[PDB]
RNA sequence: AAACUGCGAAUGGCUCAUUAAAUCAGUUAUAGUUUAUUUGAUAGUACCUUACUACAUGGAUAACCGUGGUAAUUCUAGAGCU
RNA sequence: UCAUAAUAACUUCUCGAAUCGCAUGGCCUUGCGCUGGCGAUGGUUCAUUCAAAUUUCUGCCCUAUCAACUUUCGACGGCUGGGUCUUGGCCAGCCAUGGUGACAACGGGUAACGGAGGGUUAGGGCUCGACCCCGGAGAAGGAGCCUGAGAAACGGCUACUACA
């Protein structure tokens, strides 16, 4: 009974296997998404609350949440379904799926830390993996560092040094080129759209004025 | 051979669209087998005051009984125009371009089909 | 499944293209635009099978999208753009303009125009209705939409449209005594004078055309194209739209 | 490069099993209809919703990092971004 | 009862550009102020193009040891509606008893895909046409369906039968 514990805050991942099921007994009748204390898993897990996120049975079939069945079922999946990767536009496929009710006849179960305890498990809380920075949208940069409407977002960009190909050259940094930022090009494009829109405006009205002129002179001579 | 090689040009036209001149070349070469593509090129170049790299010829079919060959000759205004316009197979045979070495057709297709079973950066 | 075709067979290609039968299995297929496909003329055929510049598919494709061929003054990068009737083809690299006009044999010829005939086109009025806002509009044979035509252009008239603004210089009314060219049927490429117009309710009215040799003919107004009111407004190809029999054609060769 | 997005994959090629007013052929109609693409034109509107902004709105998801399952598939899950 | 215009309203209110590249130029209230082209993609309506889909008239080999066939449960028609991109017994309700046939209907056979055409003939004909082109249908045998402008698609999916 291998357990895949995840720590969303620190981004830590480790697998630990439990050979005695009596520490898993309180997990048998639970369901995906249920927050369960991990007291039997202790005593290093006292004061720890775990959330069920799914698991794989002994045949490797994943758990699709929302299927209320302790056994395996066959479903017709589609693009947006949670255990199918459609390789064609509109293609649907029938695949074997394990139900959301966890229990016996299972190989690996996925866990997540909900509430921190007063312990230090080697591999979960001891390591704080840095978040893969970073934001790319202009407003997301603005809200992240608390800028204002008149601040220069152009300079508040996360850096990351890169080592060249062992040539002993000076290292430089990459940047997340910011999208949805105001440029004179965008303003010029907005200016051009109105410029093209206005140009059509007189052209139709002068032709309408012109066509009225011929009709005016045609009726006069007629 | 002792007898001179006589050059002739018909259907001559100036084509600035590809920056070249198109014509059909006729050869009168009695008492000799034929003329090579190479020695044909300098003779055209010296006749048109161009260089060897200015001149390319397509295909020489000797007329029945010998003594005459006909073909399509191409001379360019600038060497850059030839390199940009002349097809790669023509460049490799005349010698100023390197052949694009690649695997066999079936092996490349088999190489591609194995890629379809892989996803992401695991392909490379 | 079922859908539109994308290939064309060389044997089933239009005859007037004068395509080599043994060159390959397929033939160029026009995409869309200045149609009908029967008849039209692809740009590749015009530049490769009539000018050889452009010897095969690769070179003509390079020429097309080097932006050097102006159809009616407009850049076309389509290798198989359907060049059609009265269309003006321009090659500024060599400095000349071509126009597509049928000859007596019924096939497009390489007709040349020097400097000023490339500034306009004759088009046949196919539709006159009221536009989206009660605005009268006119449709020509080359899909050109004109948003403000003269009120006296009813049907089948030929309008001289300017080739850099689209404006109409002048129009010719469809009536007897006008110079007409037969653009369809058995009498392709024949230029004459309209003499009689008999009306048959049912959509198959007949037009009688008289040639320069006092020859009487008949055609529908689906193939009658008006060229001039008193004299042709364009330059005709050699022969001036007069068809000669097999004997006189041979005699012209023996004399010349 | 990988991956997301768009397009194509309804073309072509093969065969003649079914099929006897059926297919098909010539000739008609769509005033009884749809139409990606191409081509030419073509849209000014104080209409009313968000905390508000037009010098510019919001939330997700890949690729990627790391943890796996099954003997096995162009199977996929849990977790952190963007 | 067309094109088109106008009025009274309506909508799980469509479209009316929060997209990208090059050139970067002009003006005066000098403000990081106002303006400026070429393109790329995309967008409503109309026309057009490639078309598709139905549709009118006429024309198919042998057989009576096939003479009556269709109509309960659509067969011929009328009406109202639904469904379709649209017409239509296409379908749902109500009414009437019609429709085809000795000028061969209906049924059966084809070792029958149709045609342009091949062979051979003085004329009149006989015979072949799976097959380089046009149209139709199919993807082991039926049915159903998603995406999509376009498929009842099969080098798409789902189910059953056979095979594996
Ligand atoms: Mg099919
Ligand atoms: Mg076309
Ligand atoms: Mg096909
Ligand atoms: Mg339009
Ligand atoms: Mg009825
Ligand atoms: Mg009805
Ligand atoms: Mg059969
Ligand atoms: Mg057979
Ligand atoms: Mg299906």
């Amino acid at each position: 009974m291998k357990l895949n514990i995840s720590y969303p805050a620190n981004g830590s991942q480790k697998l630990i296997e439990v050979e005695d099921e009596r520490k898993l007994r309180h997990f048998i009748e639970k369901r995906m998404g249920a927050e369960v204390p991990a007291d039997p898993l202790g005593d290093e897990w006292k004061g720890y609350i775990l959330r069920i996120t799914g698991g794989n049975d002994k045949q490797g079939f994943p758990m699709k949440q929302g299927v209320i069945a302790p056994n395996r079922v066959r479903l017709l999946l589609s693009d947006g379904h949670s255990c199918y990767r459609a390789r064609r536009t509109g293609e649907r496929k029938r695949k074997s799926v394990r139900g959301c009710i966890v229990g016996s006849d299972l190989s690996v179960l996925a866990l997540a830390i909900v509430k921190q305890g007063e312990q230090d498990i080697p591999g979960l809380t001891d390591v704080v993996h840095p978040k893969r920075l970073g934001p790319k949208r202009a407003t997301k940069i603005r809200r992240f560092f608390g800028l204002s409407k008149d601040d220069d977002v152009r300079k508040y960009v996360i850096r990351r040094e890169v080592q060249p190909k062992g040539e002993g050259k000076k290292p430089y940094t990459k940047a997340p080129k910011i999208q949805r930022l105001v440029t004179p090009q965008r303003l010029q494009h907005k200016r051009h759209r109105l410029a093209l829109k206005r140009r059509q405006a007189e052209k139709v009205k002068e032709e309408a004025s012109e066509y009225a002129q011929i009709l005016a002179k045609r009726i006069a001579e007629a | 051979s002792d007898s001179p090689v006589t050059l002739r040009t018909r259907k001559f036209i100036r084509n600035p669209l590809l920056g070249r001149k198109q014509m059909v070349v006729d050869i009168l070469h009695p008492n000799r087998p034929n003329i090579s593509k190479d020695e044909l090129r300098e003779k055209l170049a010296t006749l048109y005051k161009a260089t060897k790299d200015q001149v390319n010829v397509f295909g020489l079919r000797t007329q029945f009984g010998g003594g005459k060959t006909t073909g399509f000759a191409l001379v360019y205004d600038s060497p850059e125009a030839m390199k940009k316009f002349e097809p790669h197979y023509r460049l490799v045979r005349v010698g100023l371009a390197s052949k694009i070495e690649k695997a066999s057709r079936q092996q490349r297709k088999q190489r591609k089909n194995r890629q379809k079973t892989l996803r992401g950066t695991a392909k490379v | 499944g079922r859908g539109p075709k994308k290939h064309q067979k060389r044997l089933s290609a239009p005859s007037h293209w004068l395509l080599d039968k043994l060159s390959g299995v397929y033939a160029p297929r026009p995409s869309a635009g200045p149609h009908k496909l029967r008849e039209c003329m692809p740009l590749i055929v015009f530049v490769r099978n009539r000018l050889k510049y452009a010897l095969n598919y690769r070179e003509t494709k390079a020429i097309m999208m080097q932006r050097l061929i102006k159809v009616d003054g407009k850049v076309r990068t389509d290798i198989t753009y359907p060049a059609g009737f009265m269309d003006v083809i321009t090659i500024e690299k060599t400095g000349e303009n071509f126009r597509l006009i049928y000859d007596t044999k019924g096939r497009f010829t390489v007709h040349r125009i020097q400097d000023e005939e490339a500034k306009y086109k004759l088009g046949k009025v196919k539709r006159v209705q009221l536009g989206k806002g009660g605005i009268p509009f006119l449709v020509t044979h080359d899909a050109r939409t004109i948003r403000y035509p003269d009120p006296l252009i009813k049907v089948n008239d030929t309008v001289k449209i300017n080739l850099e603004t689209g404006k109409i210089e002048d129009f010719v009314k469809f009536d007897t005594g006008a110079i007409a060219m037969v653009t369809g049927g058995r009498n392709m490429g024949r230029v004459g004078v309209i003499t009689h117009r008999e009306r048959h309710d049912g959509g198959f009215n007949i037009i009688h055309v008289k040639d320069a040799l006092d020859n009487t003919f008949a055609t529908r107004e689906s193939n009658v194209f008006v060229i001039g009111s008193e004299k042709p407004w364009i330059s005709l190809p050699k022969g001036k739209g007069v068809k000669l029999s097999i004997a006189e054609e041979r005699d012209r060769r023996r004399a010349n």
